């Protein structure tokens, strides 16, 4: 579970890069999150496309065997919930 | 109203997750230590209502999981720390539900040497 | 269809507006209230009439109630529910039901806290000639004296299909009439105190808002409650009942008696609705009703002149014997503080023309009573009555509503109903009588009906003194043999003291209230004449109707016999006819029995105290042959528990040859018999033979009533001498008449009763009694006697007092004085849920013959909790309490609805708690499982014979095991193996195999099964009559399998098989087939598919093109390719899930793996979710923690997991934690709807 290119940074509202790329064969058990500096986590995406409850209605596609304005800083992470163990991603970072 | 907590501490090498507003019991509970400068890697899941754990391969020796029932509260406790991170999550015992790492951790401190 | 009811004090039953705990300021009772709602805090307004009366439930078949009730009071309460279907969650009573803890809230539900949900099945509502809404009642159930004597009573009505109906809202009313009798000193609050009989709750006259309008008409649904015997007569002033479809007088109701009269509201005005009983206590029971208005050839004319005048009148024309240690003399016999026989009264005289100086016809035989007033529908009688006496007396009719003066119209004073008005020692009166419809049968009843008249102007006092006479009401000798019951209390007759002076020594000797002078006044008379005095000559084969009345002190009902013969009520044979106070009934039937008969009472204490009369009548295609002796036995009442005194019974039973000494022992199909003696069944036109040998102490008879006798002995009429001695062994033979059997319209079988008759009482409460059961046409045959497609079962209700059983005196038996320990409330002897016998299959007709003997206490209320049955005559009623009198055996049938353990009662309150109380099994015929014998579920242990030959070991007798030494086996001729189930169960078969030794085969040719229950109380299987015992048939060779089955299913937790025949050596391995006591055992249908593919339903399935595994497929043992489920990927959070469409009670769970390629997959570990909705979830928690489930260890071996306590749920999840390879399920699930 690697993430592509996992450094493209971007500013409010353009197409910018954020790509999660799988070990084996998942079939819809993959997320994506947010990550604060100050330890705030969220989610949103979850089984591949699926809306979330307390977040906009913005991001979040899927395909075997690949996935994916306002405050535009953090690090997305990917998630594998396919089979145990567990594991996140590698780690997209930006900076406005 | 789904919440997370964990107790916001370090000591030397070598040396021995609250939540209200839902059922403490019947919805699994997972740990991470995010080692610092990389990601997020995983733990193991503890069932609180029962016991039931499946451990990652990594902290597998360094991994126990305990928890109390009339408290709605859990704990892990490690062995033997190593000169160090910052970072539970929540999921659900069937397939279907949205209730899957919605809520995430508190975040806590630890950090291991001897200043 | 779905109709929700919410129910959930201080009374003093005059005043009215105590139901105001509503919202005024100005006993302890605890009743039923309605709510508007599901949050049990908002009060309904109730109308006046109902009072303490639960809330009216209506409801139609099909649909289905959901009461919710909160127990808002001191002490406990449940909802019982009578006349419908329920599940065991909603029983509400405890006792031995074998039922799990969560089906035991409804028994007892405390202060807080029960929903009850009741079903109405098709077969559960009212037939076609039913009223159009069946009368029930419902009650708390946890201690029924205390629960009902507190007013825990509301109605049920159970209505045909068509509720939705405009009925026209200005007719309709319908009210509601509980006629409870309340014990405020024994209800639940108290530390006597009174007793109160109520009408609704109100005494005296105090019920407000009956009204209803004129010229309508007025349904009655009628409760009776009481926890005691008493009965009441119930009366309307003005006014007659239909009930059924008969026109009756009174109602003749006794404790839980329903019934749904409807009354007709001709006159204008208010009218008084009482209880008519002599006993002036009963006298709370009155109630007032207004009628209102709302909103939008040629008749005859009889004429008669009757004069009231006094007479000596002779009750004992035919000396007696003055013999005084023998009662005999004091009523009758002349001397010191004793009068005698000839005692002044007043009658009714009939004269010629209206100077009253010639007197018309007397006539012996209907002494004292008044003259034969004959009057079709429509005549008019005019009676001419003269006074000639001394006090003022008058003659009026109860029965007919319509009686008001000759010419006139008005009345001459202040005079409200002509009633109380006197006529005055030598004045004319001339009343009109017009007989109308409305007094009349009604098609469905006989001819004519007997009714009566007497003065009025003191009711008591005026029949006291012997002012009746016979009044016959038809449609439109010759009016002959009328029969007058009447306790005649001449301590009341106006003439008490003219007697004194002429026929005493002294008229000095005062006393007065000197008891035995009082009571030796009180002539126990039929018609005019007592002890014997009364004979009346019949001849044979004449065809005669019977016009009986019931008038006089008397109080309580008698219940009239006569010997020998079978007369017709509700055009149906019956044997002996109930009377309650003031009612008259007509019976027919045809002199065929010479002989001399006596007429009489039966009820213990009037017929010895002189009620008797002499009847002397005398002229002017197989045979069934049975042997049956009376002999003697001990007997305990009851073992279970309770502080165990056994006493001295004498008893019926039934041998096998003349040579009485092979007793044809009985079990399963007749255990339940109890102290009665054997089913004796004929057929119709066939012949019945009994040889009676008596062995015993005393000398008994064998009587029926049926016994007819034939012509022999023509010199005079003859006592039929009976009287068995001791050891004498007399026959009696006799051919049954189509009118000793079933009416075409009755049951396929109708029950007669049959005992000694030396002692009417004394000698049924020692034991002597049995069923005799006359079938119909050709349906009872084979060589079984029996009808075969009915199971049939007899009870016999009665309250043994042993005090009065002949053998209490050799009863010395205890050490060195109150009876209550010697008085058992006894269904067949066996008392306290403790009769056994009660077995009964699923789906299938069962026939019940009541019987109840002996004294006037034992007007049983009998109740088949949770079912309904059927009672037949000329036309067929639904019902489900049936009230029982002594000397009636009633036949009725049901089919049990649902699988369980049911109780029988008898709804009397103090009966019930006394003791009068058992159950039965009814058991699903296609629960038959393997016990765990195989499977090793049963552990080693549990297995144990006697004798081991050595190393064949009783511990290896489990079909199928393998090899070398495989098995049981025993050199012993007379062995057996016993098998210790653990806990009683239900077996309904065995299977049967034997190994092979090196070269030989054996096997048992020849077994036969013995059972117990505790462990030192084995019974041989007589299973399905046959013989002495069941000979079984048992093996050919080694492999085979012989099947056996056990289908009067046996009842045990320790069986024994006693090898009869072997070869070469007896030699066993066995499987056991049977159930669980609640029948909750049998796949749900994985195995097969009964749980079509879209039931099945899962998180995910793994398909790629050679594959497809999906959950359709995961059902136990399937075969071929591709054999189980797999989810699309292996993780510990997916699911299976499966629809059953309705709630289950699971009670556990087998589970399996799978074989494929090489590689092994079976699931280790898993959890199980419940749901009632499909979107709501809880893991089923145990004793604390979230249960993790064993897994299988293998991808082949199916392995159980029996869920306790047992989940109710519709909806059930499987979540897979820790597997091996490959999640992969395969499963059965166990339980029952
Ligand atoms: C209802 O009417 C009863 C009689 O008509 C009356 O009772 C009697 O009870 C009292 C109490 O022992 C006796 O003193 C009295 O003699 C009785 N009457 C008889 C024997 O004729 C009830 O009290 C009345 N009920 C109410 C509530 O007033
Ligand atoms: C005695 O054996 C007979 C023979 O099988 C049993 O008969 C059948 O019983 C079933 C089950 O209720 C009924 O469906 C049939 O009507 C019976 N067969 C016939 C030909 O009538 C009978 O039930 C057994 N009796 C007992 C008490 O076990
Ligand atoms: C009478 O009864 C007794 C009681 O057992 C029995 O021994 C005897 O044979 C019977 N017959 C006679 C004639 O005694
Ligand atoms: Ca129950
Ligand atoms: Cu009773
Ligand atoms: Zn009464």
């Amino acid at each position: 579970m690697t993430q592509s290119p996992s450094s493209l940074s971007a500013s409010l509202g353009e197409r910018v890069s954020l790509t999660c790329r799988a070990s084996q064969e998942i079939s819809g058990y993959l997320s994506w999150l947010q990550q604060k500096p100050d330890g705030t986590i969220k989610r949103l995406i979850y089984a591949a496309s699926t809306l979330d409850s307390s977040v906009p209605k913005r991001f979040g596609s899927r395909s075997g065997s690949d996935y994916s304005d306002s405050e535009d800083f953090a690090v997305y992470y990917c998630l594998q919930y396919a089979s145990y163990p567990y594991t996140f991603g590698g780690g997209t970072k930006v900076e406005i | 109203q789904v919440q997370l907590q964990q107790s916001g501490e370090l000591m030397k090498p070598g040396a021995s997750c609250k939540a209200t507003g839902y059922t403490f019991s019947s919805y699994w509970i997972e740990w991470v230590k995010q080692r610092p400068g990389h990601g997020l890697e995983w733990i193991g899941e503890i069932l609180p209502g029962s016991g039931s754990t499946n451990y990652n391969e990594r902290f597998k020796g360094k991994a126990s999981f305990t928890a109390d029932s009339s408290s709605n509260t859990a704990y892990m406790q490690l062995s033997s720390l190593t000169s160090s991170a910052v970072y539970c999550t929540r999921t659900s015992y069937y397939f279907g539900s949205s209730y899957d790492f919605d809520v995430w951790g508190a975040g806590t401190t630890v950090t291991v040497s001897s200043a | 269809a779905i109709r929700r009811y919410y129910l959930g004090l201080s009374w003093d039953y005059r005043q009215s507006e105590l139901l105001r705990e509503l919202h005024d300021t100005r006993y302890k009772k605890t009743v039923f209230v309605e709510f508007t709602d599901q949050l049990f805090s908002v009060a309904r307004p109730r109308p006046p009439w109902m009072g303490l009366l639960g809330p009216t439930i209506q409801a139609e078949v099909y649909d289905t109630v959901v009461v919710t009730l909160k127990n808002m009071a001191s002490h406990p309460v449940s909802l019982h529910a009578v006349g419908v279907s329920f599940w065991k969650s909603s029983e509400g009573a405890e006792y031995e039901d074998h039922t799990s803890q969560r089906e035991k809230e409804d028994d007892k539900v405390l202060p807080g806290k029960q929903t009850y949900v009741w079903q109405v099945l098709k077969e559960n509502g009212p037939t076609a000639s039913d009223p159009p809404c069946l009368t029930y009642s419902y009650l708390s159930h946890v201690d029924l004296v205390k629960d009902l004597n507190s007013g825990l009573i509301g109605a049920l009505l159970v209505c045909r299909e068509g509720s939705l109906t405009r009925e026209r809202t200005q007719n309709l009313h319908e009210f509601v009439l509980l006629f409870a009798v309340f014990d405020e000193g024994k209800s639940w609050h108290s530390a006597a105190q009174p007793a109160m009989h109520t009408v609704n709750g109100y005494v005296n006259r105090s019920l407000p808002g009956l009204i209803g309008c004129h010229k309508k008409s007025v349904y009655w649904h009628v409760i009776g409650m009481g926890t005691s015997p008493e009965v009441h007569s119930i009366f309307l002033e003005g006014h007659t009942f239909l009930v059924r479809h008969h026109r009756q007088a009174s109602l003749e109701i006794s404790p839980l008696t329903f019934l749904t009269a409807q009354t007709f509201l001709m006159d204008l005005g208010q009218f008084l609705l009482f209880c008519h009983i002599s006993s002036h206590h009963h006298g709370g029971m009155e109630a007032h009703v207004r009628v209102e208005s709302c909103a939008e050839k040629h008749p005859k004319t009889w004429v008669h002149y009757i004069a009231a005048e006094e007479e000596d009148w002779d009750y004992a024309p035919l000396v007696l014997a003055p013999d005084d240690r023998s009662y005999k003399s004091q009523y009758l016999n002349n001397g010191p503080q004793r009068i005698g026989r000839k005692y002044k009264k007043v009658r009714f005289m009939a004269y010629t023309d209206e100077t009253f100086k010639t007197r018309e016809a007397i006539q012996h035989e209907s002494g004292i009573l008044g003259p034969l007033l004959y009057g079709e529908v429509g005549d008019t009688l005019l009676i001419i009555f003269k006074n000639q006496a001394s006090r003022p007396y008058n003659i009026y009719p109860h029965g007919i509503t319509d009686v008001r003066p000759l010419y006139s119209r008005r009345l001459p004073k202040g005079v409200k109903h002509l009633k109380d008005f006197p006529i005055l020692p030598g004045e004319i009166f001339k009343y009109k009588w017009t007989v109308t419809v409305e007094d009349g049968p009604t098609k469905s009843d006989p001819r004519c009906l007997t009714r009566y008249y007497s003065s009025f102007v003191n009711m008591e006092r005026d029949l006291a003194s012997g002012l009746i006479g016979p009044l016959l009401i038809c449609y439109k000798s010759d009016k002959r043999n009328v029969i007058l019951f009447s306790v005649f209390d001449e301590n009341r007759s106006w003439y008490l003291t003219e007697n004194i002076q002429r026929f005493l020594p002294n008229p000095a000797g005062v006393q007065l209230e000197d008891p035995e002078f009082q009571a030796s006044n009180i002539m126990h008379s039929i018609n005019g004449y007592v002890f014997d005095s009364l004979q009346l000559s019949v001849c044979l084969h004449e065809v005669a109707y019977w016009y009986i009345l019931s008038i006089g002190a008397q109080t309580d009902f008698l219940s009239v016999f006569f010997s020998g013969y079978t007369f017709k009520h509700k055009m149906v044979y019956e044997d002996t006819l109930t009377l309650f106070p003031f009612s008259g009934e007509t019976v027919f039937m045809s002199m065929e029995n010479p002989g001399l008969w006596i007429l009489g009472c039966h009820n213990s204490d009037f017929r010895n105290r002189g009620m008797t009369a002499l009847l002397k009548v005398s002229s002017c295609k197989r045979t069934r042959h049975y042997f049956i002796a009376a002999v003697e036995q001990l007997w305990d009442y009851g073992m279970s528990e309770s502080p165990v005194p056994r006493f001295k019974k004498v008893v019926f039973r039934e041998f096998a040859d003349g040579s009485f000494t092979q007793p044809s022992y009985r079990g399963e199909l007749n255990k339940h018999l109890g102290l009665l003696g054997p089913y004796i069944r004929a057929e119709v036109e066939d012949n019945i033979m009994v040889t009676f040998k008596n062995q015993a102490s005393r000398p008994y008879s064998f009587y029926s009533s049926l016994i007819s006798y034939p012509d022999d002995q023509e010199q005079g009429a003859e006592p039929r001498h009976n009287f068995v001695q001791p050891n004498e062994t007399r026959t009696y033979f006799w051919k049954v008449q189509h009118h000793m059997a079933p009416t075409e319209d009755e049951f396929d079988c109708k029950a007669w009763a049959y005992f000694s008759d030396v002692d009417l009482e004394k000698d049924v409460h020692s034991g002597l009694i049995g069923p005799l059961l006359i079938c119909r046409a050709n349906t009872l045959n084979a060589a079984h006697g029996r009808q075969v497609t009915v199971q049939e079962f007899a009870l016999f209700f009665t309250i043994f007092d042993e005090t009065k059983s002949w053998y209490f005196t050799e009863n010395v038996e205890r050490n060195c004085t109150l009876k209550e320990n010697y008085r058992f409330h006894a269904i067949n002897g066996y008392v306290m849920d403790t009769l056994p016998g009660l077995v009964m299959a699923q789906n299938q007709r069962i026939r019940w013959y009541l019987l109840s003997m002996g004294s006037n206490e034992n007007i049983h209320s009998i109740h088949f909790s949770g079912h309904v049955f059927s009672v037949r005559k000329k036309e067929e009623y639904k019902m489900a309490v049936y009230n029982l009198y002594p000397g009636v055996f009633e036949t009725v049938e049901m089919l049990p609805s649902k699988v369980g353990i049911w109780r029988i009662e008898c709804l009397i309150g103090e009966h019930l708690q006394a003791g009068m109380s058992t159950t039965f099994l009814v058991y699903s015929k296609k629960c038959q499982t393997p016990l765990g014998m195989a499977s090793g579920h049963i552990r080693d242990f549990q297995i144990t014979a006697s004798g081991q030959y050595g190393q064949w070991a009783p511990k290896l007798a489990r079909l199928h095991y393998s090899g070398s030494i495989n098995a049981w086996s025993t050199k012993e001729p007379f062995s057996w193996i016993k098998v210790d189930l653990l806990a009683p169960m239900i077996i309904h078969g065995i299977k049967t195999q034997g190994a092979r030794q090196k070269f030989s085969s054996l096997y048992i040719s020849q077994f036969i099964i013995m059972y117990s229950l505790d462990g030192k109380k084995w019974q041989t299987y007589r299973g399905n009559s046959t013989g002495t015992l069941m000979v079984f048939f048992g093996n050919v060779d080694s492999s085979g399998i012989k099947h056996n089955i056990f289908n009067p299913p046996i009842i045990a937790r320790y069986i024994r098989l006693h090898p009869t025949h072997y070869s070469i050596r007896s030699t066993l391995r066995m499987e056991l087939m049977g159930c669980d006591l609640n029948s909750c055992s049998m796949p749900l249908g994985m195995e097969s598919k009964a749980i079509s593919d879209a039931q099945i339903t899962a998180s995910s399935y793994f398909t790629n093109m050679f594959a497809t595994w999906s959950p359709s497929k995961a059902r136990l043992h399937l075969q071929g390719r591709s054999n189980a489920w797999r989810p699309q990927v292996n993780n510990p959070k997916e699911w299976l899930q499966v629809d059953f469409q309705k709630t289950m009670k699971v009670t556990g769970v087998t589970t399996q793996g799978v074989k494929s390629l090489l590689t092994s997959m079976y699931v280790k570990e898993f959890l199980i979710s419940s749901s009632q909705d499909g979107h709501q979830w809880t893991l089923f928690f145990q004793n604390g923690k979230v249960k993790v489930f064993q897994g299988n260890q293998d991808s082949f071996t199916p392995v159980v997991n029996s869920l306790d306590p047992p989940l109710l749920t519709r909806y059930l999840r499987i979540h897979p934690q820790s597997w091996v390879h490959q999640i992969a399920l395969r499963m059965e699930v166990l339980g029952c709807e």
